[PDB]
């Protein structure tokens, strides 16, 4: 049936595989960076240790929008799926895993940006959060399109 | 050569704009016969430099001031170019100021450890070479502490006050010798491996000079590095290094330094897409402004004798 | 860079299997060049002809442009006497646009039959090369003016003792653009339009 | 027929998409030089 | 009609006066653009050296007119309305190799030569034969590219 | 103990280099200062902090 | 069938997923390059710290671009769509998502030397939104683009 | 469908209509920056010149209207059974202002940059300026015209 | 058959092979860093050694659980297997080796920076364990998609 | 047949090819690496020569963790081989190789930096090779799933 | 026919060919490496050349190891020979060469530290030459399976 | 036909082409690094008419070898020519271009390099020519080559 | 035919080319490596002389390793040749080609080095010239596989 190849199921599960790859790695691009940020500062001050990890909070945050993806996708493949319910899901895969990418490429350098200035100056953290509030969205966002691209694998799948 | 004028189109044009600047053999003719500071600075005003002590008194105008404010009218030009280059050349400028502050810690640790004020010990001290920790060398007059406490946090890291002098700088030569083999074009390739190595060979030369083991603390990047060292290592007298330098053709008969380093630097500016010009500029806006001094001491002081040892290849 | 070495070994691994398996006939560049539809060729040569003049006329203009900036912050007068360094980085540009508008008359539609016929692919062909002819040829003299007029405005730094010399091996770059130009006016000079 | 995978608008449109995959990545090229060196 | 001439010939006979084209203007122009670098690093001020310190870019004008000479004249065997095999469309492209890196070495060679000879033949004037006869070895290599390709224009 | 003010952009410096000069383990405090004031070498209102170290030993505190 | 074949919505899922993947990667790189030179200065100003999130909530914006074509270009997608349908789709999701990257290469090498040249100079600001501005726009180029193009999908098609 | 209106026809119109705003936004974008790293570090001690100076970015965001132009008029020309001919000329238009707008759009960023910080040490040089970024402008107006020229040219 | 064919345990196999490859390419990556940040600390102290092996025992773990997909993909390969089977196999091995090759380039990059300090002040590895144990639970996101991959393939695959 | 082609040895030729070629780079550069550091060692200290010793005997057990792989896998080699058990051929020592690579670049990258300063303290003789260890087993949990592929290579093939 | 192609004798004569180069790549290494640490130290002492040429040697017999097979590969090539002993035949010839060029990199880069360490320890040369075999017995893992291999390619 | 196709002269052309385009590269390179390298320190003591142009004139001799093979193998040129014609003159354009880019790859390095000591002592001129016509031969080996594979495409060509 | 197909000559055509242009590359290495040292030395060179040519005559041998057996393949080939020995003479060419190759990057690394010492102590000859025989019956294995591959080209073919 040329709606409901053979070939199908590799999208999806190279869609559900690069839903945590890519998100993962830059989850951990997000707690790498940012960890040698904060653990070269808090040998300085170590009373500031619970409240400069929150880039590797948000950071994992990312990781669990990645974990939500793959799951959900996970629900959908099977051996006689359609070819358009591999497209999407490879689409949700990407959309999860490059944009988890950047909003932990984003995270990772504003990480150790703010978490290396903060010793200096305790006044800059309502600012720190704000703009790492502003990163973690976008693998929201990620996750947006990647929750109505999967919403959209029953409608009339034939 | 068709890539260099795209972050460092702005740069070459204008220290080739500043090298038109250097007043030439002519401006210092009619500069030499002034014999008072306020005819020199009412000529020195056509060139160049262009009324530079136009807010300076004229019964009040030091020998010195002249050596400041044309030496801070070189460094604000200097770290005007400095801050406008891109990966590839803000480092190479910054690697001309690490060789200049290694002659501040070298000044800082000889000041500090005798009976000296901090003020008065800095004011000598050259401005391009300035960390934030430069200000105290007073921790210890330990050579061990100085890297661990206040070396360590400087670009100098890496890298007894004239013993950890050479141990700075040959550490540094060599770093400077294999950046600029790496990261820099061909153009200045071979003027940066032969210029660079010109300044590892009078530094060599003055280890034996200065001397009168010896082969670690000897710069091996130029071309006294594989034949001359040897030779230059277990000379104890004069005769000693003055046999061992007749062995390089370009250095027989010197054992008369700047006046080669001019001569290698005015081939410096014949290449035209290399970034070894603003090397070229810096020290020779750095010889001209100790040829300005040199004839201003001799006006300052009646010395008519011995004026024209200004040297200028441009 | 290990890109090019996994993708030479697989075209070598996919030739020798063609041609191991008796199928190495099936790798035709021939039926390739006579399948594929000459309106590609033609506006592939055309827009690629505006393109690379105009890639090589901005490469020269800010090679002498961020130049003679440079060298006008102490000699002003230079940024109004060396412009014709960067008129003929942009003449450049000039014989890559003449070229499309000649070109783009050549440029009709063509009935179903009489599509894949020899006048047709002689002139999709004829307006692909010929536009890369005075498209990369006008690269290449926009690169070289431009950096024989950075030369030149270092050089006008110095009052008059080059500029008289200077300018021939200026003008030097915009012959070989010419002669690009008229290569380009007949390689598609029996190039007939689509019929 | 060229080849029944390897068609030739398959081929004209993988090539005017290699193309100006090219002239994407010099460009994005051009611009990441911005960051590494500023 | 004929299986030699088959209707993408001139493909590979608009790519030969192409190659010989585009390639001779690149070594030209490096030739006449990295001699001219070694131009603007002197000082003359006076006639009839200022006609002798251009040899190397008239030297690599010539690299230019003999990839001209050459696209021209196998932009002269193709036309729309006649028999063009594929054998001289072959040969064209090789006319447009031969020319192209010939002219391209010859560009390469004489601008390295002339961006530091030109610096040797002024301000001293007693070596003069030597560098310029080291120019013509330094041409020669494209006019034998252009020997090899008048062989083949008239051979196909 | 000693304590004092500096000019606000050396805070970053003087913990480094007091952390790296007495033991590694030290006590330290710093306070801000409202209303910034000019002075003469630089000639522009420049900002100030407050500092203040502590130590037990005669010879580190000189 | 001939219009509408099975792999027309693999240009579709790409599109949606690039109109939020290149816009990501441009809003990351003007909120992460602007962010890195938000805490590389306010050690010294700290107090001025809500006008130069501008860089940041702008960058943030063209993120929302490519939300909200990929929330509108993922509506027009289905099963069986015509491959023009998912042609434009590759269109208008590449058209604003490598425009919104460049948006955002645009508004970060700009915003670092902004909230880094504010520091000596808080009169840099009145021309610094303005650059912002400019710099935004191409984004919205990218949507106007998109926009356009996606209103051409689903009109006057046939599968 | 038939021989001259295949399926593929308007990809190549799509990938035009997306070139030419993808190419000329990256070559406004790479102007920009480097003008408004060329403006912010030049108004740090010379603000008088913040209005001026700032003609590299609007120059530089002209590319972009230009690049945009193309992009609305062969959209309008764009269908689902379009010929190939017509698909071929919207990609001629796509990528002849695309890759000329992406080079004068790099063009005005290098004498823009070099531009704003030479016309603050001399003011003498801003007439001098303009006049070569306006030729690194019009080159992406050249890109332009091209594919005006060649978009008369569909149907 | 068509839909199970002969090509099918190629990337199930591959599917297997790369779950320990790319999980011990990590888990090298997390104890080249970590160990060579101990060594050259263990100079000046004797009791270094102990603590510090905290990075490279977590990354050891991590193929572990390269090792545990291994182990699992390894037992459903057959000669007839479906191509369902195989993708899915695939997906899973490259869903735990992917992202526990950057579970082990968090850890390889956290690893280094806190052997520098932990030698200057011992009361701060309570946090450092903190922010790496985030990079091993990224890694756990890797099979805790890959079993759910391979309880999938088992069933109902003709 | 199809199930048993006239291409199918050449996967489990490369296999077994890729377990001793790959498992040998990694050993040569576990062997190398570490013993570069000699001359430094023993200027100083020429008590240490019976330490250097331990880094690259680990990567010999290294090196025959291939060289076990690669005569099993040429054991099950054979003209008339099925395709599935070319695709484990090649899986089996794929993995030991390629893992054995990893072992060996993390042995011979963390043997150097342990007697770089092992001349400075004379009780590592236990925390080098604890690290080391964990860096060698990176080679045996290939080699573990090598001999699991090829227990299954050709238990049921027909 | 089908179990043997005409294309079989590629697969043979490839690792005929790869084997001796492959490993004579690696042997090259090995006393290139190892060579220019050996002329550079016998300056100081002259009398202790002769036990210096032990990591040259080694490398001189992996380049045998290649040999030996690449003389027995050659042995049993063919026109006719089947698709499984040309398989095995680049099996053999890749698993001695590209293991026995490792071999040579290791013997290269611990035998060039060890010659330069020579000058100040007599006692250092039987520590450095214990390391040097246990980085050849790796070219001799290469040879057993190399010789194994080879052996079975020639029974159906 | 089979044993003369169509595209039989495509080998031909391209071998007659490669002779000029790799013997060329390497004359160009035998004269561009000969005349730097003999003009850098002869500026000093002006009767150095002849002094070195023997690499130069050496890598013209290099350049007539790809000359004379490439109006010889135009000359075996045809439209009904062999494929056997067109593969051993592509194999007799690519022996004289390669081993004479190699040839002049020689020339051009001891000619660059060996002229700085000239300029102390006139006695190299002995030496050095010995030295670089080794260099040469590589040239004239490569012509042989061709020439001898151009002796037999006609005898018994059908 | 089946077993002597037209594109047959193609094989050997390039093999019999590449002994020259493989040989060549390594000689042209072998002599410009050597020869830039030899030119360098001149306080010495011409009272010891004659013993500084030995890298760059070893070193030519290659050349003429490639020459003998490219003569020797070059009166094999033929237009109506088995696809064996368009085979096995390219793999003959091959071999001494690469590795006459491998032999003159030994050769010109090693023999550099060695006049640098010969300058300072003339005995270093013998230390020299010993490896450099080592690097030279390298080249020289190449040969008596590639003239064995040769004597067996033409033994059974149909």
């Amino acid at each position: 049936t040329e709606l409901c190849p053979v070939y199908a199921p590799f999208f999806g599960a190279i869609g559900c595989a690069s839903a945590i790859i890519f998100t993962s790695l830059g989850a951990a691009y997000g707690t790498a960076k940012s960890g040698v940020g904060i653990c070269a500062t808090c040998v300085l001050r170590p009373d500031l240790l619970f409240k400069n990890i929150v880039p590797v909070i948000m950071a994992g945050i990312i990781a669990i929008y990645g974990l939500v993806v793959s799951v959900l996708v996970c629900y959908s493949l099977g051996q006689k799926q359609a070819l358009y319910t591999g497209f999407i899901q490879l689409g949700a895969g990407l959309s999860v895993g490059l944009s988890g990418l950047a909003a932990g490429f984003a995270i990772g350098i504003v990480g150790d940006a703010g978490v290396r200035g903060s010793s200096q100056q305790p006044r800059l953290f309502v600012g720190m959060i704000l703009i790492l509030i502003f990163a973690e969205v976008l693998g929201l966002y990620g996750l947006i399109v990647a929750l109505l691209l999967n919403s959209r694998a029953t409608q009339d799948v034939v | 050569g068709v890539y260099f004028n795209i972050d460092n189109g702005f740069i070459e044009g204008v220290v080739r704009g500043y090298r038109n600047g250097l007043l030439s053999n002519n401006q210092y003719i009619n500069l030499t016969q002034c014999d008072t500071l306020e005819d020199l600075k009412l000529q020195l005003s056509s060139t160049d430099y262009g009324n530079f002590l136009s807010s300076v008194s004229s019964e009040s105008l030091t020998t010195s001031l002249i050596q400041e404010y044309a030496s801070s009218k070189l460094y604000h030009e200097f770290n005007y170019i400095r801050d406008q280059s891109s990966g590839s050349t803000r480092k190479f400028m910054d690697y001309i100021t690490y060789g200049y502050m290694i002659d501040n810690v070298a000044l800082m640790i000889t000041g500090t450890i005798h009976d000296r004020d901090k003020g008065e010990i800095l004011q000598r001290c050259h401005p391009l070479g300035w960390f934030d920790t430069l200000p105290t060398l007073s921790v210890a007059t330990d050579l061990e502490s100085l890297y661990e406490t206040v070396l360590v946090d400087t670009p100098l890291a890496p890298y007894n006050i004239e013993i950890i002098r050479n141990k700075l700088y040959k550490a540094y030569l060599e770093d400077f010798y294999n950046f600029v083999t790496e990261e820099i074009p061909e153009p200045a390739k071979e003027c940066m491996q032969t210029l660079l190595g010109f300044e590892a060979d009078r530094r060599s030369i003055n280890i034996a000079l200065n001397s009168l083991l010896k082969s670690d603390l000897l710069p091996n990047i130029g071309k006294l590095y594989p034949l001359a060292t040897f030779h230059l290592a277990q000379a104890q007298d004069f005769e000693g290094v003055r046999a061992a330098l007749a062995n390089v053709y370009e250095y027989r008969g010197f054992l008369h330094f700047y006046q080669l380093e001019m001569e290698l630097c005015r081939d410096a500016f014949t290449q035209q897409f290399a970034i070894s010009t603003v090397w070229a500029w810096m020290k020779s806006k750095e010889q001209e402004v100790r040829n300005i001094t040199w004839i201003a001491e001799c006006i300052a002081q009646n010395q008519r004798e011995r004026i024209n040892n200004y040297i200028s290849v441009y | 860079h290990f890109l090019y070495y996994l993708v030479l070994i697989v075209v070598i691994v996919y030739g020798l299997y063609k041609l191991f398996t008796g199928h190495g006939s099936d790798i035709n560049f021939g039926k390739f060049l006579l399948r594929t539809s000459p309106y590609m060729w033609a506006n592939l040569g055309i827009a690629l002809c505006v393109g690379l003049s105009v890639v090589g006329a901005a490469w020269g203009i800010f090679i002498t442009g961020s130049s003679m900036i440079g060298a006008g912050v102490r000699a002003p007068r230079i940024t109004t006497k060396n412009l014709i360094s960067i008129i003929f980085c942009e003449v450049v540009a000039i014989y890559g646009l003449i070229i499309a508008i000649v070109f783009s008359s050549k440029l009709t539609v063509a009935t179903a039959e009489n599509m894949y016929s020899k006048s047709n692919l002689y002139t999709g062909y004829s307006l692909f090369w010929a536009g890369i002819t005075v498209g990369a040829s006008n690269l290449i003299c926009g690169i070289a003016v431009g950096i024989t007029g950075a030369t030149a405005a270092i050089s006008d730094a110095a009052d008059s003792a080059l500029f008289v010399k200077i300018l021939v091996i200026e003008i030097f770059g915009s012959i070989l653009g010419l002669l690009g130009l008229i290569v380009g006016l007949l390689m598609a000079g029996k190039a007939s339009e689509f019929q | 027929i060229l080849s029944s995978i390897w068609t030739e608008g398959l081929l004209m449109c993988l090539i005017v998409s290699a193309l100006l995959l090219f002239i994407l990545i010099v460009a994005l090229s051009w611009i990441s030089n911005l960051d590494i060196t500023y | 009609s004929n299986i030699y001439a088959p209707l993408y010939a001139p493909f590979f006979g608009f790519a030969g006066c192409a190659a010989a084209m585009v390639l001779s203007c690149l070594g030209a122009a490096i030739g006449t653009a990295k001699s001219g670098i070694g131009i603007a690093g002197i000082g003359t001020f006076k006639p009839e050296l200022i006609m002798k310190s251009l040899i190397p870019v008239v030297m690599s004008g010539i690299l230019a007119i003999y990839g001209l000479v050459v696209a021209v004249l196998i932009a002269g065997n193709l036309s729309p309305t006649e028999d063009y095999t594929l054998f001289n469309g072959f040969m064209h492209l090789s006319c447009g190799l031969c020319v192209g890196f010939a002219c391209l070495s010859s560009g390469y060679a004489i601008g390295m030569v002339g961006d530091v000879g030109v610096r040797k033949y002024m301000h001293q004037p007693r070596l003069f034969v030597g560098i310029v006869l080291i120019l013509i070895f330094s041409e020669v290599l494209g006019l034998y590219g252009m020997i090899v390709a008048l062989i083949l224009n008239t051979r196909g | 103990y000693v304590t004092g003010v500096i000019a606000r952009d050396k805070v970053a410096t003087l913990e480094q280099i007091l952390w790296r000069v007495l033991r590694g383990n030290l006590f330290f405090k710093t306070v801000e200062i409202e209303q910034p004031v000019y002075d003469v070498k630089t000639r522009e209102y420049k900002h100030k902090n407050a500092f203040i170290v502590f130590s037990h030993g005669d010879l580190i505190i000189k």
